């Protein structure tokens, strides 16, 4: 579903931002 | 190229010439020979200024009188254009003859 | 439905047919091939009243039209020789008589000029001439909506190998026949089972390739496999077994080409990078940096 | 009235300022727009600073559009005095000299469009009274001016302009221009030998 | 002081007043043959990467072309796509349009003509509007041609309909970047000659001003689109002569469908790559599993006539002794061809070949030089 | 610049925006990068052209134009104002941007601000219409007239630069500094009012000239010539093409994995001669009822093989249920993605990334075990 896969994109972006952090 | 009008060698700074340019040079040369005033309407587009410069510089350097040339235009931009065409003509003459001959060509304007 | 022009490119080479006769038990297989072709052309003319036939023979010293005969001979002539019986159908009989008289004239001419031996086969030039004849009749269009079909009767006989110089003209013939929607059929009467160029010709021009070993029973091959009028090509499947791989030959080794390298200028095919850092067919110097990028080995940890 | 609103949709408008600095920057901007292909129009006076000296060759030209005949203000005292001096000194008439001066200004405006025989451009003269002044044009302009174009209207002038631009947007034939419009050295030698 | 009606009647029937027409046609034919005499085996870049840029602004709403400029440019571009992928199979192409001040990509750079046909059909519906942007079109063309390999030539064909362009920045910088990236631009203009397009073509084609074309009629526009499919002759200073690593895949035959490696769909047939044994749907395409170019022998052979062309057939002299009365590969008659009463065998329809000295008719002369690419006389010659 | 491969690989936001915009890339990105652990840089390295296309889809902008001239009314009159349109007012007129910045988040809102500006004299003066005093203008916007004149002087400051002598009309008129001839008549000066002051007609000419100079100068950003420009290109030599010519050697090697004599060839030929003369019995073509059977068997076996091959040849239907169908399709998709990345790293030929090659080989082994 679009809502949940955009949530997965948000979680992956947060994980990447933690990776630079 | 380099061609001949009567006994006058003319060094044209282009490999090709217009028929209007050649008849123009013929009329200017016969006017210089007879020694009078002439009125000439070259069509625009054709190389009127470069034809004047080429024939007059050739006449001045070949003939033993070595008459000076007074080129009077109406607009300081046109003095600039004639000067630029004169540099092109004399660079071609230097390249053809292998040496830069004793020549002085200058434009005159105001202090501003 | 619609009439068609059947153009038969027959390769009557005395060398190839003599080698075929020496390989086989029988002699004079040219006669059997010729009479099977005569019956097949009569069959094609019997298929439809308005359909047309052309025949081009590719002999040793060039090509010659067999049916119809040369217009200079038409104007000069008629010594009607009695090889074919006159009691048969006349509309077949003039075709057959013209064909056999031109066969006799061609054999007499190359018997006269028999001394000169040539290594240059004219099959590609004959196929090009047949394609020009197809274009001529299609552009003339005296019969409206005429289809066309090439039938190539060649012989390998195990003596002549694959010829590299024929590759470009046969490919150009493929493209022209595909443009004109004219199928090219190939019958190879010989010992060598594979003929890659003509196989690619049939498979790319939507024709039938048929390799046969014996000249006997050729009319059944022609009337069963080669009797596909282009009216019924999409609804009749083709018996062309042995699918061709559409590969090519290397320029300086000659083997069939796997994953390989072509020149970017003259499009010549090389299975290996040539010595001298220069193109063999094209004479272009190649950059050491990019050919070292080609010569690099794959990577794996120790 | 909003004409410039759809002039701006195609070409940038530049007007000859009486200040020469601003006129020179406007001319440079006009040449830059013609060079980069944005498209430009330069509105100038036919007797002004731009009309003398400044050339418009190739992309800088392509069309000289003359709003009317550039006639001088005839009721001015100095021009009337000069015209009278011409009348009782060199037998030059009022209307003849006025037409001569205005048509020579028009001619010097038309002559700026060409540099080289590869150059091309239309010269449109939008006035009733140019139609009688075909003989007062220079000889080459009169040769280029056909008799069917003396009384043109706007729409068929536009169609002729489109046909002209489409015609000479094509590459000219070097065989056609080999020895009739431009001469080589051998062509000049042959012409000299034919003359003598 | 009169009126337009009181004058004389026009007499339009009286104004019109009423053999050598074959001569007048054949002098024009000889001029055309002279214009085609300049034949030389120029080296041409076979592997091409073409960016078809189409103007789709308000200037394509003009009805000077039937039915309108946008619709027939799209139709002619569809025909161009078919012809270009017929004659240059290995080449890739992308499609960009100019609309509303921006360049719009409608199909990515790929070797499949069907996607470009579908994209052009999709753009055929939409209404052209906006202001063209040559700089935006050239910038996206430069971006598209950046990942193109060095062996593959980089070409941009711009069908420009307007006479002016509205650019976001300097376009001379974009032209300089195109010259530095070695991208050749050919522009088929519609209305007149634009100097920025002429200078762009000249700079991108190394002083060659013959790559800026302006149409005259619909037939000339079709001739321009037909001329645009041949490979461009490369310049001598280019030293990008390299091998291109590629394989010839095998046509697999299977009665069970399998997943293709390029689109991940069930396909019955396909081609197995010789290097990695992944299957591809159509050819010629780069292998999606090992980045290897997959072509066929016919795909190679479609450009051999561009590599070596046929020398044009020579017009036979009228007084020269004729070898044959009929064509060589066609055996049609050469007629008397008496143009006038005393013409006799003037401008005979024989076309002697330079090598084999064989005469051909006009139909064979056109056919051997256009559809075929090989001389039947030159192959019947037993060298 | 910012269009390079490393910038497109490191541009996380642009990758995320393209990924949101695209829908079919869900079924490739979702189980490979996240579930299977493929690096996003490795994923986008093969899709750099898609990233570049989505970059250039939004990075390009419409060139400058006279947007206030394109805006015209159509009692009630209505006008349409899009975002790209009002932004075009924003770059072509920075005075309107300065009016926006200090007003719309402090005092009053966007539509009433635009109504005040379009009713003000500033809109007329920027459009180029002649300003007259009987119009009301707007009290909030008309205080920016002096600031706009200040901005016009500032624009003239960096627009004013010395020009070449080819177009130096100031030098053309200052060539004679002491010329003192007749002052030209009133048709040669700008028009004047009854009191002799300027009527403002030259002001709109200055405004449109400055507008065009601003448009051309906006193109000039980071986004000896006299001889060349006076040279006659027609009188010079015609351009000579420098196209390379190729000569092809046709001496290719022959393909690699009983010569008959002329006497016996003539004997076979004469045999054909007499066999053609004596009788050509076409009824001899009929087979002898056994070779015809063998021939028909061979032909029908070839027909059966070709018919089984080409009986059947948008994807075609499958016997699988739909859930297992997309399960196998996504597994084949990640199969092909892992294989492509492994082959690129395998054929790159660099020892520094052999660890990545080993990781992709382990991924391929896990992929085999998953299949
Ligand atoms: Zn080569
Ligand atoms: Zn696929
Ligand atoms: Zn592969
Ligand atoms: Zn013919
Ligand atoms: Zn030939």
């Amino acid at each position: 579903e679009e809502r949940e896969n955009e949530k997965t994109l948000n979680d992956y972006y947060a994980a990447l931002a933690k990776k630079q952090a | 190229m380099k061609f001949y009008i009567d006994d006058l060698p003319v060094l044209f700074p282009y490999p090709k010439i217009y028929p209007e340019q050649y008849n123009y040079m013929c009329d200017i040369k016969k006017t210089l020979d007879v020694g009078g005033n002439s009125i000439l309407e070259m069509p625009s587009g054709t190389g009127k200024t470069v034809s004047l410069l080429s024939l007059t510089i050739a006449y001045q350097m070949h003939y033993p009188e070595h008459r000076k040339i007074i080129y009077c235009s109406r607009t300081m931009s046109e003095i600039e254009k004639a000067l630029v065409e004169l540099e092109n003509l004399m660079d071609y003459r230097t390249k053809e003859l292998g040496y830069q001959e004793d020549f002085r060509g200058l434009g005159l304007t105001s202090r501003k | 439905e619609s009439p068609s022009l059947l153009t038969v490119i027959i390769e009557i080479a005395p060398k190839l047919w003599t080698t075929f006769d020496e390989e086989g038990n029988e002699k004079g297989s040219i006669i059997k091939v010729l009479e099977a072709l005569i019956v097949f052309l009569n069959a094609h003319l019997a298929f439809n009243s308005a359909n047309k036939v052309a025949v081009i023979a590719a002999y040793s010293q060039g090509i010659k039209y067999l049916y119809p005969e040369s217009t200079s001979a038409l104007k000069a002539s008629r010594s009607d020789l009695k090889i074919i019986n006159s009691d048969m159908y006349r509309r077949f009989r003039n075709v057959d008589e013209t064909l056999v008289e031109e066969i006799y004239k061609l054999f007499e001419l190359e018997k006269k000029q028999i001394e000169q031996n040539s290594q240059r086969s004219t099959l590609a030039g004959a196929m090009s001439a047949g394609l020009t004849y197809v274009n001529r009749i299609s552009k003339e269009s005296v019969t409206t909506s005429l289809k066309s079909r090439l039938l190539v009767l060649t012989c390998g006989s195990g003596s002549s190998k694959d010829e590299i110089f024929q590759y470009i003209p046969i490919m150009n013939c493929i493209f022209s026949a595909t443009k004109m929607k004219c199928p090219i059929d190939v019958v190879k009467i010989g010992g060598s089972k594979e003929s890659t160029f003509l196989q690619q010709t049939t498979d790319a021009t939507n024709g039938v390739y048929l390799h046969v070993e014996s000249t006997e029973g050729l009319i059944q091959y022609l009337a069963t496999a080669m009797f596909i009028d282009p009216s019924l090509r999409p609804i009749i499947v083709k018996p062309n077994h042995g699918s061709v791989d559409f590969r090519t030959s290397c320029y300086l080794t000659g083997r069939v080409v796997a994953v390989g390298f072509i020149c970017s200028v003259c499009l010549c095919v090389l299975s290996i990078i040539p010595p001298g850092n220069k193109c063999p067919a094209c004479d272009s110097q190649f950059d050491e940096h990019v050919i070292a990028k080609l010569k690099r080995k794959p990577v794996v940890p120790r | 009235m909003g004409i410039l609103d759809e002039v701006w949709k195609h070409k940038l408008i530049l007007v000859e300022t009486p200040d020469a600095q601003e006129t020179s920057l406007a001319l440079e901007t006009y040449r830059k727009a013609c060079s980069n292909g944005r498209g430009a129009i330069l509105l100038s006076v036919a007797r002004g600073k731009v009309s003398e000296g400044i050339d418009f060759d190739h992309q800088y030209g392509r069309t000289v559009l003359m709003i009317g005949i550039p006639f001088q203000y005839t009721e001015s005292r100095i021009l009337k005095a000069r015209l009278e001096f011409m009348r009782e000194n060199y037998r030059i008439r009022e209307n003849d000299f006025l037409s001569f001066d205005a048509m020579r200004h028009a001619a010097q405006c038309l002559g700026r469009v060409l540099r080289g025989k590869d150059d091309y451009g239309v010269m449109v003269l939008a006035d009733r009274r140019f139609s009688r002044k075909r003989s007062q044009l220079p000889k080459w302009i009169a040769q280029g001016l056909s008799d069917a174009d003396l009384n043109l209207s706007t729409d068929m002038a536009i169609s002729n302009t489109k046909q002209f631009l489409r015609t000479m947007a094509q590459p000219t034939d070097p065989k056609d221009q080999e020895g009739v419009s431009v001469w080589s050295y051998e062509d000049l030698i042959k012409h000299q030998n034919s003359r003598k | 002081g009169g009126y337009a009606w009181e004058d004389e009647i026009k007499r339009s029937w009286d104004l019109v007043k009423v053999m050598a027409s074959l001569v007048a046609s054949i002098v024009e034919a000889r001029k055309k043959r002279t214009a085609k005499k300049n034949i030389t085996p120029y080296q041409r870049g076979i592997i091409r990467s073409l960016i078809l840029t189409l103007d789709c602004s308000e200037a394509m709403l003009e009805k000077d072309l039937r039915p309108n400029r946008h619709a027939m440019i799209i139709q002619y571009a569809i025909d161009f796509v078919h012809e270009f992928f017929d004659q240059n199979p290995i080449s890739q192409m992308g499609i960009i349009i100019m609309r509303n001040g921006l360049a719009q990509l409608v199909s990515q750079v790929s070797g499949n003509p069907q996607d470009h046909i579908d994209a052009l059909k999709s753009i055929r519906k939409q209404e052209p509007k906006g202001n063209p942007s040559l700089q935006n079109a050239l910038e996206m063309a430069r971006g598209l041609l950046l990942p193109v390999p060095a062996h593959c030539t980089r070409e941009v064909l711009i069908v420009f309909g307007s006479l002016s362009t509205t650019d976001p920045g300097d376009i001379h910088q974009t032209i300089d970047s195109l010259v530095s990236e070695k991208i050749r631009v050919k522009v088929l203009g519609l209305s007149a000659q634009v100097a920025i397009c002429k200078e762009l073509c000249k700079a991108t084609n190394y002083g060659d001003e013959s790559f800026y074309k302006i149409l005259l009629d619909e037939t000339h526009l079709k001739e321009l689109f037909n001329e645009a499919v041949t490979p461009l002759p490369v310049n001598k200073i280019n030293k990008g002569f390299t091998l291109v690593k590629m394989g010839f895949p095998t046509r697999i035959f299977e009665d069970t469908p399998t997943f293709c490696s390029c689109h991940s769909k069930l396909v019955y047939g396909g081609y197995f790559c010789p290097n990695c044994h992944s299957k591809v749907c159509s050819l010629p395409t780069v292998c999606p599993c090992c980045d290897l170019m997959l072509i066929l022998s016919t795909h190679l052979a479609r450009s051999y006539h561009h590599l070596m062309p046929l020398k044009t057939f020579a017009e036979v002299p009228t007084t020269e002794k004729f070898r044959s009365e009929d064509c060589f590969s066609c055996q049609s008659r050469f007629p008397i061809l008496k143009n006038h009463k005393n013409g006799k065998l003037l401008t005979s329809s024989r076309y002697r070949c330079e090598d084999c000295k064989q005469e051909f008719c006009v139909d064979c002369d056109v056919f051997i030089h256009e559809i075929l690419h090989n001389c039947p006389g030159c192959e019947s010659k037993p060298v | 610049d910012s269009l390079s491969k490393e910038k497109l690989l490191t541009n996380l936001k642009l990758q995320q925006s393209l990924l949101k915009g695209n829908k079919v890339l869900m079924k490739v990105f979702q189980e490979t990068v996240i579930n299977a652990g493929l690096p996003p840089s490795e994923f986008w390295s093969t899709r750099i052209p898609l990233l570049r296309a989505f970059a250039l889809s939004t990075s390009q902008k419409v060139g400058p134009y006279n947007v206030l001239s394109t805006i015209k009314p159509v009692n009630k009159v209505n006008v349409n104002l899009s975002r790209e349109k009002i932004l075009n007012i924003f770059e072509n007129y920075p005075i309107v941007k300065k009016a926006y910045t200090d007003n719309v988040p402090k005092n009053f809102k966007e539509p009433e601000f635009w109504a005040r500006f379009f009713s003000s004299k500033l809109f007329r003066k920027l459009r180029g219409e002649k300003i007259m005093q009987n119009d009301r203008g707007d009290v909030i916007i008309d205080r920016y007239l002096t600031l706009d004149q200040e901005f016009d002087r500032k624009d003239d400051d960096m627009l004013l630069h010395p020009v070449k002598k080819i177009i130096d009309l100031d030098g053309n008129i200052q060539d004679d500094p002491v010329v003192r001839g007749n002052r030209p008549d009133f048709t040669m000066q700008p028009g004047v009012d009854i009191n002799g002051n300027s009527d403002g007609t030259v002001d709109i000419l200055k405004g449109m000239n400055r507008l065009s100079e601003k448009m051309i100068m906006a193109l000039k950003n980071e986004y000896n010539d006299e001889r060349n420009e006076l040279k006659i290109d027609d009188l010079n030599e015609s351009y000579k093409t420098n196209y390379a010519i190729i000569h092809l050697k046709r001496n290719a090697h022959e393909k690699t994995t009983l010569k008959v004599s002329n006497q016996q060839m003539l004997q076979q030929l004469s045999l054909v001669m007499d066999n053609l003369i004596n009788k050509l019995d076409l009824n001899q073509v009929v087979p002898n009822n056994e070779v015809s059977n063998k021939i028909n068997k061979r032909v029908i076996t070839a027909i059966k093989i070709n018919a089984k091959q080409a009986k059947h040849n948008l994807e075609v239907k499958s016997t699988l249920p739909i859930d297992l169908l997309e399960s196998c399709r996504m597994l084949h998709t990640t199969c092909c993605e892992f294989l492509k990345h492994f082959y690129i790293h395998f054929q790159s030929g660099e020892q520094k990334q052999a660890s990545t090659v080993k990781k992709l080989y382990n991924h391929l082994k896990d992929c085999i075990e998953k299949l």
